């Protein structure tokens, strides 16, 4: 794995041209997630 | 050390994590490629992961970051979607489930549209698609999401 910029934790993808999407985000330590849901999950054909 | 407990669609836990779920949908450019065709999902379950020592090692690493960062973790609830989500809730997050070919280089990625997450469920651009149909918009096969407690602390801001 890498490492964080210097003086920075973690990276946020900023979306800069499709007006709908939401952040992505980067940590480079394991330690720094923890997985508190597991969601199983369908998704669903439309109309 | 990882037992999962089921919530009941009646408690308001289960309540608010479905509702992250399906209100944080969006479309993709790949017109549903990588992760399907959908505008929203048939929640089956949703269990609570308990793990003593994983919690001990994030809330550690925690209070490290946020006394780097005026007492301010920055924590943030991200989905993140894997194959390997059965070895991510009994093992935690390391290294090996980093994507390497990353954007922003080789870490643990995450995302705020669960719908984003949902396009790296069967691997990278949805891979193959589900094990039994080869069928990357699969309506059938239950699919598996994390919602996780993530420490952010200073995050460098990158623009698209
Ligand atoms: C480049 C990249 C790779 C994996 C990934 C994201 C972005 S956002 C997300 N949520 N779950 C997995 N992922
Ligand atoms: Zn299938």
């Amino acid at each position: 794995m890498a490492h964080s910029p210097p003086g920075h934790h973690s990276v946020t993808g900023r979306p800069s041209v499709n007006g709908l999407a939401l952040a992505e985000y980067v940590i480079y330590r394991g330690e720094q997630a923890y997985p508190e849901y597991l969601i199983t999950y369908q998704i669903m054909r439309p109309e | 050390g990882t037992i999962l407990i089921d919530l009941s669609p009646d408690d308001k836990e289960f309540q608010s994590v479905e509702e992250e779920m399906q209100s944080t949908v969006r479309e993709h450019r790949d017109g549903g490629h990588a992760g399907g065709i959908f505008n929203r999902y048939n929640i089956l379950k949703i269990q609570k992961v308990c793990n003593k020592k994983l919690w001990e090692r994030y809330t550690h690493r925690r209070k490290e970051v946020s006394e780097e960062n005026h007492n301010h973790a920055n924590e943030r609830m991200l989905f993140h979607g894997s194959p390997f989500v059965n070895a991510i809730i009994h093992k935690g997050f390391d290294e090996r489930h980093a994507y390497i070919g990353g954007m922003f280089g080789a870490g643990i990625y995450f995302a705020e549209n669960s719908s984003k997450s949902n396009q790296y469920v069967y691997g990278i651009g949805g891979g193959t698609g589900c094990p039994v149909h080869k069928d990357r918009s699969c309506y059938i096969c239950h699919r598996q999401l994390l919602f996780c407690r993530v420490t952010l602390g200073k995050s460098f801001l990158q623009f698209s």
